[PDB]
RNA sequence: CACGGGUGACGGGGAAUCAGGGUUCGAUUCCGGAGAGGGAGCCUGAGAAACGGCUACCACAUCCAAGGAAGGCAGCAGGCGCGCAAAUUACCCACUCCCGACCCGGGGAGGUAGUGACGAAAAAUAACAAUACAGGACUCUUUCGAGGCCCUGUAAUUGGAAUGAGUCCACUUUAAAUCCUUUAACGAGGAUCCAUUGGAGGGCAAGUCUGGUGCCAGCAGCCGCGGUAAUUCCAGCUCCAA
């Protein structure tokens, strides 16, 4: 599902709420010609989709490093 | 802190009456004589007429024998001989709120070079002017604002880029020659 | 002026000093009981909640129902009954959205036919009713 | 057709070089490339033009003239001695380095958290 | 009541836009004002008609 | 008019509106003051109570092995929030100067580019000729009609003549580039390479035109329009303001 950057983001972080109990989260990022970069993520059933351009990449890579951030973690 | 300007000055100023039709009339009446664009052609030669006639109200409030008066009074009635409009034995500080708008837009290039007759209709010389084709004191004048100074009102002529001066011809030219070469062999 | 001597400066100033807050505008413009009052407090527009659609009875000859929209501000919280300008536009403003509310050129008071509205709506979620009335862009769903 | 005159000429035994403003007049074709104004004002004051260093042209509004500034050097040598690096790289003397500004503030900013000899060994 | 909005607007009828000639614009089009205001009519008796005059 | 309070008050040179007088603003590139989240103290140093210096407390926050360590973008970019409201995580010390042991090194000061309809200046979207027509100074004719030395406009009638906007080799520009100017070759008849923004009762320039609605929808900054022949709504055409 081909959305908006902003749109990508809550539906990730709703992928992770749901993935909270049993789940693999997918992230596939790749070059975009048709500078842009396609990122995909994918929980299993339901997949979503976002096209990064150069303008708005200050403005994404922080509130996904953060979402990364707050949503990943592992064994101590 | 950076190294510019920001000097800038509005040329024109709107009437404060928006629908005068006597003031319309007038207007309109100065665009379909001399080939003007707009109503902000008719504005800013009306706004620099304010500027002459305020500077010259501004000397005749002065008292006789000042020397700033003088030295004011005769650069302004310099600067009127050598655009054109003031003769140069009518030439007293008097004389200046005399003038009108029309006796402005005398001096507009376009006007002189229908005056001069080297183009067909006024809107024609703009025509010309946007397209290039003539020249002043060996300079190619685009714009058709050209206050044309006295000294350089003879100068006038057809610029040499051009067709209809001594030059090579037009693309339409050009290419019905081709066409007509190509249709004969 | 009465007064007219060589030195009733501060006599001239005091008096018109005393005499400029009794003008409408002024003691309005230096009060800030007005601007307290305001729901802009000082500004041009406005977004705000939409939460409720009301019509609204007019006034006398004129008889209609007005259509205005309960705003509720982000910047104060206040509520204003915002005016849906043009034809047919009521349907486009839909619950819980996002409007921007300007005023209605009288400077904040009630104009014509409506009584209590002050101010008017202008886009609709980053979508300008002008052109929704157009047919120009469309709502995003 | 392309003709090339000088103004406001100066001798600058200080540096020592000649100078002046170039007005060239070309009707009938475009601007005259930099190379051809460095031979015509080599064949114009008996010099060789490795020593003719002209810049800075500007065209009027028309098409017939140009306006430009250059000096005519005595030796190569002078001319390395007092003229700059980048006027010299337009013609292929001198050549600078490639090692990009942002790199090397980062080069520098990680010889600053290295104290000793390996401020060296940080690089590479 | 709010159930009557965009009666009229919905139940008038859709008339297509006619196609039309590309109007001249800028000095040509004050030209044209020009033209059509003063070279072009005669001083008559009466009242003068107005541009959109029509009857 | 002290003292006290408020300021949606850094001060000034200045900005806008302007007859003459005034009113409002000034955070904003120049001069001076204050500051680096809130205060307080200090070493060094000619010059600091300095925060791209430290020392303690409060608010906010990072790593941790739980013993401990480290932070201050009201700098350049950029991000969250706040919003009616505001730009690129670029290139370069070449122009301006500043500092160092100094002709050589450094400068997010500064310069150049990217966004940009805050704003200011100039300013394309056609012009000419030929047909039909509609008329104005002359001659002729009682009018009707006629000749063109002089004309002016209109009509998707026709015709060549001229150019950018774009495309794009090449110079020039520049630290390297970009843009401007120059310059070949392309490039326009609905020259579709199509200019919109508001209004047409009055203030206020501009339809008592047509169809629908029938105090409903709505228009209307003020007066008012709409209750089944709306010059005021909604659509078409026409016109008017820029
Ligand atoms: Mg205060
Ligand atoms: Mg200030
Ligand atoms: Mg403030
Ligand atoms: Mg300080
Ligand atoms: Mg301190
Ligand atoms: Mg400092
Ligand atoms: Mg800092
Ligand atoms: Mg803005
Ligand atoms: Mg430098
Ligand atoms: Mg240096
Ligand atoms: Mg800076
Ligand atoms: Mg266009
Ligand atoms: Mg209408
Ligand atoms: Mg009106
Ligand atoms: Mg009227
Ligand atoms: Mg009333
Ligand atoms: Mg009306």
């Amino acid at each position: 599902v081909l959305l908006e950057s902003e749109q990508f983001l809550t539906e990730l972080t709703r992928l992770f709420q749901k993935c909270r109990t049993s789940g693999s989260v997918y992230i596939t990022l790749k070059k975009y010609d048709g500078n842009k970069c396609l990122l995909r993520a994918t929980d299993g059933k339901k997949k979503i989709s976002t096209v990064v351009s150069s303008k708005e990449v200050n403005k994404f890579q922080m509130a996904y490093s953060n979402l990364l951030r707050a949503n990943m973690d592992g064994l101590k | 802190p950076v190294a510019r300007s920001w000097v800038c000055r509005k040329t024109y100023v709107t009437p404060r009456r928006p629908f005068e039709k006597s003031r319309l009339d007038q207007e309109l009446k100065l665009i379909g004589e001399y080939g003007l664009r707009n109503k902000r052609e008719v504005w800013r030669v009306k706004f620099t007429l304010a500027k002459i006639r305020k500077a010259a109200r501004e000397l005749l409030t002065l008292d006789e024998k000042d020397p700033r008066r003088l030295f004011e009074g005769n650069a302004l009635l310099r600067r009127l001989v050598r655009i054109g409009v003031l003769d140069e034995g009518k030439m007293k500080l008097d004389y200046i709120l005399g003038l009108k708008i029309e006796d402005f837009l005398e001096r507009r290039l376009q006007t002189q070079v229908f005056k001069l007759g080297l183009a067909k209709s006024i809107h024609h010389a703009r025509v010309l002017i946007r397209q290039r084709h003539i020249r002043v004191r060996k300079q190619v004048v685009n714009i058709p604002s050209f206050i044309v100074r006295l000294d350089s009102q003879k100068h006038i002529d057809f610029s040499l880029r051009s067709p209809y001066g001594g030059g090579r011809p037009g693309r339409v030219k050009r290419k019905n020659a081709k066409k007509g070469q190509g249709g004969a062999g | 002026g009465k007064c007219r001597g060589l030195r009733t400066a501060r006599k001239l100033r005091s008096h018109r000093r005393d005499q400029k807050w009794h003008d409408k505008q002024y003691k309005k413009a230096h009060l800030g009981t007005a601007l307290k009052a305001n729901p802009f407090g000082g500004a041009s527009h406005a977004k705000g909640i939409v939460l409720e659609k009301v019509g609204v009875e007019a006034k006398q000859p004129n008889s209609a129902i007005r259509k205005c929209v309960r705003v509720q501000l982000i910047k104060n919280g206040k509520k204003i009954t915002a005016f849906v300008p043009n034809d047919g536009c009521l349907n486009f403003i839909e619950e819980n959205d996002e409007v921007l509310v300007a005023g209605f050129g009288r400077k904040g008071h009630a104009v014509g036919d409506i009584p209590g509205v002050r101010f008017k709506v202008v886009k609709v979620a980053n979508v300008s009713l002008l052109a929704l009335y157009k047919g120009k862009k469309e709502r995003p769903r | 057709t392309v003709t090339i005159r000088t103004r406001k000429f100066m001798t600058n035994r200080l540096l020592q070089r000649k100078q002046m403003v170039i007005d060239v007049l070309h009707p009938g074709k475009a601007t005259v490339p930099k190379t051809e104004i460095r031979e015509k004002l080599a064949k114009m004051y008996k010099t060789t033009p490795d020593v003719i260093f002209v810049f800075g042209f500007r065209t009027h509004f028309g098409g017939g003239k140009t306006t430009g500034f250059g000096m005519i050097y005595d030796s190569l040598d002078y001319a390395k001695k007092n003229e700059p690096k980048h006027r010299l790289a337009r013609h292929g003397l001198y050549e600078k380095k490639k090692t990009s500004r942002k790199q090397r503030k980062e080069r520098k900013n990680r010889m600053k958290k290295v104290r000793g000899t390996a401020k060296a060994n940080v690089g590479a | 009541s709010l159930a009557r909005v965009g009666k009229v607007r919905g139940q008038t009828l859709k008339v297509a836009k006619q196609e039309k000639k590309k109007k001249r614009t800028g000095r040509a089009k004050r030209r044209m004002q020009y033209n059509r205001r003063f070279v072009n009519v005669v001083p008559t008796f009466g009242k003068k008609k107005g541009p959109n005059a029509n009857s």
